[PDB]
């Protein structure tokens, strides 16, 4: 029962403003994320997780496959 | 923390404040009504959130919103806010 | 840029093509793959089957070629490879219709990356986890689909990672059908190509050089006919590598670096090719995915970037 855990991967991103003490999820929908921050002066502002593409898998009929590190969706570009 | 108040920049009857926070990493332009004694009146405008170290602040009364903001590395930023 | 929704209940960790390129399968982190086919009519992709598959989060999945029937490589992070085969007497949406064939419990630990080999080796398999140790899985018998031998069996690591550091591997083979047997192994920091011998067994035949910082995708150009073979890798540095190889052990190989692309300054999660090498598609940590061709010169300049 008991699971083993280990880091497969990890996500960097850069706030938007320096000296930052203390941070906080937003729970977004469709598996979305924002970070609400704290800065060392007390001010709080509101900052978005970028939605990073993590598959561009290519067709053999010239299409494009799109995957993203944050929701379930599957983003196609077609040849048409 | 340096609160300056700035005159001949309203044409109302408000009058405009400008802050600096005690870590001296902010600048902050706020309007404050004087016939209204409740916390309400005290309106943040416009907050400029970089900088880091400030040691000096002044405005300028002939141009409206012009606002010099020194620094401790060396750098004087001077930009418009209103 | 249509999207449609996966329906997974949590992350989706791989998605590939078919041959035909009208069937998708991906695997993801809520232990399950489901496979959706391209609709001729309407022009909207719809699930096929939405089946559970392993225990724990799966990572890696790759289909077979369709000459062997439809068989699909899943690895997760629960030491073990699945394939799965298509029963065609079967309702759709089912959860029935891909029956398992075998369970490959002969890793030690949680693996990252499978691939099928081209079809010229046969039903060959290429297992990597953070074990450190490639395994080679072949179908001999073509009566049976459901034994398979380990074959060759290459130590890539000298020690297992630790428990928290990251690691990433990924694999590529050679879809050269004039060549001798050739594979990528991008094991942590060391992308190195393992070539068949006159013995039967693999050795180390080239190391591509650069790999400041960790390896997150290798890919093999399809060769065409051309001279010189491709290899493109995305680090967690914003490099882009393209390595240009000449072959001529009864081959030895030389690689050359043919370019180092900084356009994303991030991490370059995914690179792949196209069906002739024509189009590299790179996805990086700036939320941008930069598509590449060559100019008139065989050097890559970069084209239409979408974000």
């Amino acid at each position: 029962n008991i699971e083993n855990l280990f880091v497969s991967s990890v996500h960097d991103t850069n706030t938007m403003y320096d000296r930052v003490a203390t941070f906080d999820y937003i729970p977004r929908s469709n598996n979305g994320t924002s970070l609400i921050c704290m800065r060392q002066s007390g001010t709080i502002y509101r900052m978005p997780i970028s939605e990073v593409c993590s598959k561009a898998i290519l067709n053999n009929r010239n299409s494009l496959l799109l995957s993203n590190f944050e929701n379930t969706e599957i983003d196609e570009i077609r040849v048409n | 923390g340096l609160i300056k108040k700035v005159t001949h920049w309203s044409y109302d009857n408000l009058i405009d404040y400008l802050s600096v926070n005690p870590t001296r990493d902010e600048v902050t332009h706020y309007k404050v009504d004087p016939e209204n004694e409740s916390d309400e009146s005290i309106i943040k405008l416009h907050t400029v959130k970089d900088f880091g170290s400030i040691t000096c602040l002044d405005y300028s009364e002939s141009e409206i919103g012009m606002i010099g903001v020194g620094e401790k590395n060396g750098y004087l930023r001077i930009f418009n806010i209103s | 840029m249509q999207p449609f929704d996966s329906g997974h209940d949590d992350l989706v960790h791989d998605v590939v093509y078919d041959f035909y390129g009208r069937h998708v399968a991906t695997c993801s982190s809520d232990q399950h793959i489901k496979v959706f086919k391209l609709d001729k009519d309407t022009s909207n992709w719809e699930l096929s089957d939405s089946w559970r598959a392993h225990d724990s989060s799966i990572v890696a999945i790759d289909w077979a070629s369709p000459e062997y029937g439809r068989i699909i490589a899943s690895a997760s992070y629960d030491k073990t490879v699945k394939l799965w085969e298509e029963d065609p007497d079967q309702e759709e949406c089912s959860g029935r219709r891909w029956n398992k064939l075998c369970t490959l419990n002969d890793s030690k630990g949680s693996l990252y990356s499978v691939k099928f080999a081209p079809a010229h080796l046969g039903l060959k398999l290429a297992c990597l986890g953070n074990d450190g140790i490639l395994r080679l899985y072949d179908a001999l018998e073509p009566s049976d689909l459901r034994s398979w031998t380990l074959t060759s069996e290459m130590k890539v690591l000298s020690i297992p990672p630790a428990n928290h550091l990251q690691s990433d591997f990924c694999l590529s083979w050679c879809p050269s059908r004039f060549s001798p047997e050739k594979l990528a192994v991008s094991a942590l920091e060391q992308a190195i190509i393992y070539q068949r011998g006159k013995d039967g067994k693999l050795h180390v035949a080239a190391k591509l050089p650069g790999h400041k910082s960790l390896i997150r995708s290798i890919s093999w150009a399809p060769s065409i006919g051309r001279w010189y073979q491709l290899i493109a890798t995305g680090c967690k540095d914003g490099r882009i590598r393209i390595f240009k190889i000449t072959e001529k052990l009864q081959s030895n190989l030389q690689v050359e670096l043919l370019s180092e692309h900084d356009d994303h300054n991030g991490e370059v999660w995914s690179v792949s090719w196209n069906l002739t090498g024509t189009i590299l598609s790179s996805a990086g940590d700036d939320g941008k995915v930069r598509l590449w061709k060559a100019t008139y010169s065989n050097e890559f300049k970069c084209m239409s970037v979408i974000t």
